[PDB]
């Protein structure tokens, strides 16, 4: 229900330091 | 070895 | 993880450290997919050339954890063995071949900031995001280099290859339900998992939800971050039909 949403970065709305290079490659 | 020995209850 | 950083604290709450009993040692990595199952490479469990084919006691699953070798008191959890399921056509005499294990624990291990399931992907999501060139990240515990052990979790993203090129750089038979991942010489940047990361998760970002979904297991290679070379990953998505038929079996 609750998979993949890490509590200290998704639950909190925020982004880990690379995390955007791999949204980056999804082109 | 390297690793700290952990609780012996597990 | 050769040419990784250092995890940021609950980057990687699914990740999951395979434990040796006596002598108290770290055997591999493996990932949590839910509050009772464990995943990972069959061959961190059963390999007979190395003499290796543990049984559920001889093994403890410690969860939670940043630290490699310290025992993080009040945040890491350590989970006993019910039992360890091998696909039964794991292929250890040839090339690794549906290299996946679930591991049952005996209690429910209890979510924390540091411990929560990774999602397995759905048909539509890895048609999606199983592309060369998407990147996907690999967490471990093992070797800083082919030829020493790092002090915490580590983490390194990695662009998945193109099936011919994985092919092209290897004598040994690729399946389907195998992908490799990492850098071209031609592309600079470099990485890779290593011996001690095995079963540990290879996992993706599903832009489309937001959600962590682990799409490979650390399987294997030949060294570790060589030039031409590239790491092997269980492909998760082909061998969903057996995880299901466990978990809704047992
Ligand atoms: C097939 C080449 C040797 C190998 O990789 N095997 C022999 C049977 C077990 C498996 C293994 O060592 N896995 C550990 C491993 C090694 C290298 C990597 C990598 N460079 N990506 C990943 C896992
Ligand atoms: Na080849
Ligand atoms: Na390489």
């Amino acid at each position: 229900a609750d998979c993949g949403l890490r509590p200290l970065f998704e639950k909190k709305s925020l982004e880990d330091k690379t995390e955007r290079e791999l949204l980056e490659s999804y082109i | 070895g390297d690793f700290e020995e952990i609780p012996e209850e597990y | 993880i050769v040419e990784g950083s250092d995890a940021e604290i609950g980057m990687s709450p699914w990740q999951v450290m395979l434990f040796r009993k006596s002598p108290q040692e770290l055997l591999c990595g493996a990932s949590l997919i839910s509050d009772r199952w464990v995943l990972t490479a069959a061959h961190c469990l059963l390999y007979p050339p190395w003499d290796k084919n543990f049984t559920e006691n001889d093994l403890l699953v410690r969860i939670g954890k940043h630290s490699r070798t310290r025992y993080e008191r009040n945040i890491e959890k350590i989970s006993m063995l019910e039992k360890i399921y091998i696909h039964p056509r794991y292929n250890w005499r040839e090339n690794l071949d549906r290299d996946i294990a679930l591991m049952k624990l005996k209690k429910p291990v209890a979510f924390s900031d540091y411990i929560h399931p990774v999602c397995l992907p759905d048909r539509e999501t890895a048609a999606s995001l199983l592309q060369a060139g998407y990147k996907g990240r690999v967490t471990g515990w093992g070797n800083l280099k082919e030829t020493g052990q790092p002090s915490v979790l580590q983490v390194v993203n990695l662009p998945i290859v193109e099936r011919p090129v994985c092919k092209d750089s290897t004598r040994i038979r690729i399946t389907d339900n195998m992908f490799c991942a990492g850098y071209k010489p031609d592309e600079g940047k470099r990485g890779d998992a290593c011996e001690g990361d095995s079963g540990g998760p290879f996992v993706m970002k599903s832009p489309f939800n937001n959600r962590w979904y682990q799409m490979g297991i650390v399987s294997w290679g030949e060294g570790c971050d060589r030039d031409g070379k590239y790491g092997f990953y269980t492909h998760v998505f082909r061998l969903k039909k057996w995880i299901q038929k466990v978990i809704d079996q047992f």
